[PDB]
């Protein structure tokens, strides 16, 4: 028994007690909205682990702006990310590697990336810390 | 001298500031004592290490405005060859001296062996391609022109890779000045074995090579004379950088590259092929920063008019002084050339900012000499007919190139005009072909082509200015106007101003008409008018292009309220007209926002076309009133204050409100007491 979305369930047609419940959906400001900023926080950690995996198992060193690195990610995961998407997954790693990762700001709006020496083993160790911690 | 010019390109680095720019450029006005005593190049460097780069944007300029840098200035733009080579050793010099200072724990091995090289641009010897003179063989001239094709990117081997059959020796042997000094014998001393070396052509390290085919600016060739190309060799990471239709600035040096007159002999011909190697890339990879156009004493005399309250009537009047009267019809084509801002969005569609303007009435009446006058204006505007340019001509045709052979793709006539304005002549007589592609033009600015399996699109961003003729060669009052002209409806709700010029026989306008042309003939200059009334060309062309680049006007809640209640009374006596309104209110401010007054002429440009009619296409005092019952709805006030200023009177009820004021005085009903308050009869 998979995971299988399809069920007949699904448009079948056919006092006061009902509108206490009604009272209990302000409720979900802080609850239900909360969820769904968490919710985009699963697709940017455990995403961000194979983009890691895929920028540096290539180029290096060499500098690289935000809009050139934009394209370059959504090329390579098309068969997706869109852009505003994979903008927040090169922030989220400055955190976690601020040593390797350099980020210069631009005066007009644009970020530049840096690396020298990104080392697999070292980001194998941080990501479990990372994923733990937006458990709890 | 090598030692010369090293310590004077070393003291510039380092002892540079915004002011020297200032100086040279007259810019005495606008000097800051907090950004422009920083040094620039200081940070420029400093950005570099941080980034990681290796190209530095020198500008040219900035050498001119020290004095100690005049003489290193004029041997930059005489032989270059051994002037950059300078450039790049003093430029690595100036880095180690800049960690020691710091005291940094960065990797010194890492930094000394990149290699870095100076971009210059922007000198000032910007000779065209005709006067290439033979003397300057070697020398950095800036070109200002247009690119025409794109060529892909050609392998060029820089480091030899050779390897023995015998023992299997792998050596790598730079290639110096094009040279490939092949190895006799082995270097191996089991081996030492004479011709035994391959070349492996797939162990080489290439280097990126893009040939960009220039072609000359039409503004600068002569009249009767037609626009040569050259041959542009770009380098290093640059390639990639510049398409078809772009408007670059290429400050290479001019080297010559001697021919074969056979491909299986050594000799060579008499003629050199001359081309230009592209070191910088300046559009008119990374940005511009900054541009210091025009002068800052003009920009002195740009806000004085801006501050007269008759600029609406001044650039009217400048625009065309040698046509009478139309006074409705300069009004928005002066509004075409400025046009309002290009709000880009990111997950919207593009919307139009052009204004279209298309000319009706009876021929013979300035309509063709409009059209050579905005041209000369625009640097990018043309001019075309209507049955000498077909669907072909205007979009992109497949034309071949007499040197390889091979199928191009050469832009038209509404291709090369990205960023003016395009005058087209009798728009009434083009095909059914043509009139079709346009349809594109006015709405998404796109031009798709899928001829002989090429679906592409190319962008047209301009403003398509035409005039229109009727059928017959003249426009009868008894017919509507879509029966007059053979346009179809959809290409009329495709323009913005739809002016109808017509041939009214005056004696009052012939008189006057009549006397105006001859005063052309008589005086080559206008000695009656004064010179604070005509603008020139130079000037009209600096005011547009300044507020096209920096001025852009934000409709506010109070002007996007009117432009939604003009919209309703309209369709009350498409959506295109909405989209018309805001362009034309945008561009009389271009003012950082949109003020009321700005929005209530645009509205009164649309009513002088479609107004007058209804249900049917094709005095005022007594049978339409007016005058009768104002005189009794303005004395009402009047008596009931009794039982005021000029300014009270329309607040509490403004041509027809001073004509009825005059009405009375003659009958002795009121008082003028002055201008400022008013008194009734006793």
């Amino acid at each position: 028994n998979s995971r299988y979305l399809a069920n007949s369930k699904e448009n079948f047609m056919y006092q006061a007690n009902l509108m206490d419940r009604l009272r209990e959906r302000e409720r979900r400001s802080a609850a239900l909205l909360s969820q769904r900023q968490k919710r985009y926080q699963q697709f940017l950690a455990m995403k961000m682990t194979q983009v890691f995996d895929i920028l540096f198992s290539l180029t290096r060193g060499q500098p690289y702006t935000e809009t050139y690195l934009s394209s370059l990610i959504v090329d390579s995961l098309q068969d997706p990310i869109g852009t505003k998407e994979a903008s927040e997954i090169l922030a989220g790693l400055q955190g976690i590697l601020p040593m390797d990762i350099s980020v210069h700001q631009v005066d007009g709006g644009l970020k530049v990336y840096r690396w020298n020496s990104l080392d697999k083993n070292r980001f194998s160790k941080l990501l479990q810390i990372h994923k733990s911690k937006q458990q709890d | 001298s090598i030692q010369e010019c090293t310590t004077n390109f070393r003291n510039f680095l380092m002892s540079f500031k915004y002011k020297f720019r200032k100086i040279l450029d007259e810019r005495e006005e606008f000097i800051n004592n907090t950004t422009d005593e920083e040094l620039y190049y200081i940070k420029q460097l400093n950005e570099m290490r941080e980034l990681g780069t290796s190209n530095l944007n020198l500008d040219a300029r900035n050498l001119l405005a020290y004095k100690q840098t005049e003489d290193l200035y004029h041997q930059l733009l005489n032989y270059p060859q051994e002037v950059i080579s300078i450039m790049d050793q003093t430029i690595k010099d100036c880095m180690v001296s800049l960690i020691v200072d710091n005291n940094l724990d960065y990797d010194l091995d890492e930094i000394e062996t990149k290699f870095y090289k100076v971009r210059p641009y922007n000198v000032g010897s910007c000779k065209g391609m005709r006067e290439l003179n033979p003397n300057d063989i070697d020398k950095l001239i800036n070109l200002k022109g247009l690119v025409l094709r794109s060529t892909p990117v050609i392998p060029d081997m820089k480091v030899a890779f050779f390897k023995c059959n015998v023992c299997d020796h792998t050596m790598a042997v730079e290639i110096d000045r094009g040279v490939i000094q092949e190895p006799a014998r082995c270097e191996r001393i089991d081996c030492n074995e004479p011709n035994s070396m391959s070349l492996i052509h797939n162990r080489c390290s290439f280097a990126d090579k893009q040939v960009i085919k220039l072609q000359e600016t039409p503004d600068f060739v002569p009249d009767g004379q037609t626009p040569h190309s050259i041959s542009l060799c770009v380098y290093d990471e640059l390639v990639d950088s510049c398409r078809a239709g772009d408007r670059i600035e290429v400050t290479g040096t001019f080297r010559s590259i001697p021919i074969r007159a056979n491909s299986r002999q050594r000799v060579l011909k008499s003629l050199y092929k001359t081309y230009v190697d592209v070191v910088h890339v300046k559009k008119v990879h990374n940005e511009v920063e900054e541009v210091r156009q025009i002068t800052d004493q003009d920009l002195a005399k740009i806000r004085e008019v801006a501050a007269r309250e008759d600029l609406y009537s001044l650039l009217a009047r400048s625009i065309a002084p040698s046509i009478y009267e139309l006074e409705d019809v300069k009004k928005g084509i002066l509004l075409q050339l400025f046009g309002g801002t290009n709000k880009t969005f990111t997950k919207g569609g593009r919307y139009r900012g052009d204004i279209n303007i298309l000319l009706c009435g009876d021929p013979s009446t300035s309509k063709s000499q409009i059209l050579q006058y905005v041209h000369k204006i625009t640097p990018r505007g043309v001019y075309t007919s209507g049955k000498g340019s077909s669907a072909v001509g205007l979009t992109a045709y497949i034309t071949r190139d007499v040197d390889t052979k091979q199928l191009v793709l050469e832009s038209g006539a509404l291709v090369l005009s990205d960023g003016g304005v395009c005058c087209i002549d009798e728009f009434d007589k083009m095909s059914d072909s043509t009139r079709s592609v346009l349809h594109e033009v006015m709405e998404q600015q796109t031009i798709s082509i899928a001829k002989a399996g090429i679906i592409t699109t190319l962008n047209a961003r301009s403003s398509i200015l035409a005039s229109a003729n009727p059928i017959g060669s003249r426009y009868n009052p008894n017919l509507p106007v879509t029966e007059n002209i053979d346009l179809p409806p959809p290409l009329l709700s495709r323009f913005d101003l739809v002016y109808l010029v017509l041939d009214k026989v005056d004696e009052k306008n012939d008189r006057e008409l009549a006397k105006h042309l001859t005063n052309l003939y008589l005086e080559d200059k206008p000695e009656h008018i004064s010179q604070d009334d005509v603008l020139p060309v130079e000037f009209l062309t600096m005011y547009i292009s300044y507020a096209k680049e920096h001025i852009h006007p934000i409709i506010t809640e109070a002007a996007k309220t009117e432009l939604v209640r003009a919209y309703v009374g309209m369709r009350k006596m498409t959506t295109r007209q909405l989209e018309s309104m805001i362009r034309l209110a945008e561009a009389h401010a271009k003012k950082n926002v949109v003020e009321l007054e700005d929005v209530q002429e645009a509205v009164r440009l649309i009513r002088s076309a479609i107004k007058d009619y209804a249900t049917d296409p094709k005095v005022q005092t007594g049978k339409s009133v007016i005058q009768r019952k104002l005189q009794e709805d303005l004395s009402r006030e009047i008596m009931n204050v009794l039982k005021m200023s000029f300014n009270e009177l329309i607040k509490q009820i403004s041509s027809d409100i001073q004509e009825a004021l005059s009405r009375l005085q003659q009958e002795d009903k009121v008082i003028v007491l002055g201008e400022g308050v008013r008194r009734s009869v006793r």
